[PDB]
């Protein structure tokens, strides 16, 4: 769903 | 059914340590970042910390960097918050929440109080009764830390009940009252008992309050 | 950091009216990544809107959200009784995540004058060597009320504390508890204890008292 950030990206 | 359930709050000495855990169920835990938000009593919400699905990346609010560590066990469906060098500004209800942002599922919160004061169980004093309305109650006085629990007649009596937010006395200790208004003429035909519980100090009191 | 400024601080509306809540950001909010939460007393927050304008699951369609950049709006088209709570906005466009200070939405109803009751210190508390006098204002509206303590007709200052319930879910009123604190010594030196209530539902201030 656009506007839900279910997870963080790898950094 | 999605459930988040925090554990581990309570009174902590200033500069002491505490670890919180949050047990999760009802969704596939290893697919989501998990989050700790906190709320000081009577104040707004503050983002505290966040951890990637795989335990892979962590982030923190500046106020807690170097003192708080977030972690997670995806074999155990558990989120952790390790809290060191605690200060009074850290006193808050700590909520567990799902996602990096925004937060669709929240836990119930766990209260963390950071103070030097000792635990003190309350004294419970009856407020006796003398439109046609009477009023009676209980004064739950001089306890620490929050919270206390008040019901009337083991939860049977709820209507006309008013349980007030505790006040912080200048002594450092909390005090609250809980009252009931009832028709004057019920005073001889009903028994009224307030059930007070202070889990921080393991105190439980049932006080019947009597007409004058 | 992105500072979120919510306004108004408090909003008072009769049910069925349109509520408009503003959230302003000190920087632009990337991707319109702005959420809105509802929070009722003693509960965890509840997601209403994400991505500035998308309704979460099971959110009635009278909640709608609009805006981009630095100016965002939460509209409740017809205020229903279950809508009266605190409303927080939250940005997740840049780290760290931040919330606004919240808007309290209360329900407006007709004026209702309090009924007023005063409680002497219990003998139990007098045995233990302190004295608390308690005054109760029952089911009144609006919230604003002046409670003044007199002791042998002298107006007290700085030695009382008061607390207010949340708006009652059946009749939309508030209740208030005020506690006057004095030493057991001084309590037993004085006779008349009075609680003087000023409220817009009263044509003139009402006084309840008792003689020790
Ligand atoms: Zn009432
Ligand atoms: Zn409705
Ligand atoms: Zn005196």
């Amino acid at each position: 769903a656009e506007g839900i950030l279910e997870d963080m990206p790898v950094d | 059914e999605v459930q988040l359930l925090e554990s581990g709050g309570g009174l902590v000495q200033t500069g002491g340590s505490l670890r919180l855990s949050c047990a999760a169920s009802g969704f596939t835990f290893s697919s989501y970042a998990m989050t700790w938000v906190r709320q000081a009593p009577g104040k707004g919400l503050e983002w505290v910390s966040a951890i990637r699905s795989q335990g892979d990346r962590t982030d923190y609010a500046d106020s807690v960097k170097g003192r708080f560590t977030i972690s997670r066990d995806n074999s155990q469906n558990t989120l952790y918050l390790q809290m060191n060098s605690l200060r009074a500004e850290d006193t808050a209800v700590y909520y567990c929440a799902k996602n990096w942002a925004p937060f669709d599922s929240w836990g119930q919160g766990t209260l963390v109080t950071v103070s030097s004061a000792s635990t003190k169980g309350p004294s419970v004093f009856p407020l006796a009764p003398s439109g046609g309305t009477a009023a009676l109650g209980c004064l739950v006085k001089d306890y620490f830390p929050e919270p206390v629990t008040v019901s009337w007649n083991s939860g049977a009596l709820t209507s006309g009940v008013h349980t007030f937010p505790a006040v912080l006395q200048s002594s450092g200790l909390y005090s609250l009252s809980s009252v009931v208004t009832v028709p004057s003429s019920s005073l001889g035909t009903q028994t009224y008992i307030c059930n007070v519980n202070h889990k921080p100090s393991n105190t439980k009191v049932d006080k019947r309050v009597e007409p004058k | 950091e992105i500072v979120l400024t919510q306004s108004p601080g408090t909003l008072s509306l009769s049910p069925g009216e349109r509520a408009t809540l503003s959230c302003r950001a000190s920087q632009s909010v990337s991707s319109s990544y702005l959420a809105w939460y509802q929070q009722k007393p003693g509960q965890a927050p509840r997601l209403l809107i994400y991505g500035a304008s998308s309704r979460a699951t099971g959110i009635p369609d009278r909640f709608s959200g609009s805006g981009s950049g630095t100016d965002f709006t939460l509209t409740i088209s017809r205020l229903e009784p279950e809508d009266f709570a605190v409303y927080y906005c939250q940005q997740y466009g840049s780290s760290p995540w931040t919330f606004g200070q919240g808007t309290k939405v209360e329900i407006k109803r007709t004026v209702a004058a309090p009924s007023v009751f005063i409680f002497p210190p219990s003998d139990e508390q007098l045995k233990s060597g302190t004295a608390s006098v308690v005054c109760l204002l029952n089911n009144f509206y609006p919230r604003e009320a002046k409670v003044q303590w007199k002791v042998d007709n002298a107006l007290q200052s700085g030695n009382s504390q008061e607390s207010v319930t949340e708006q009652d879910s059946k009749d939309s009123t508030y209740s208030l508890s005020s506690t006057l604190t004095l030493s057991k010594a001084d309590y037993e030196k004085h006779k008349v204890y009075a609680c003087e209530v000023t409220h817009q539902g009263l044509s003139s201030p009402v006084t309840k008292s008792f003689n020790r």
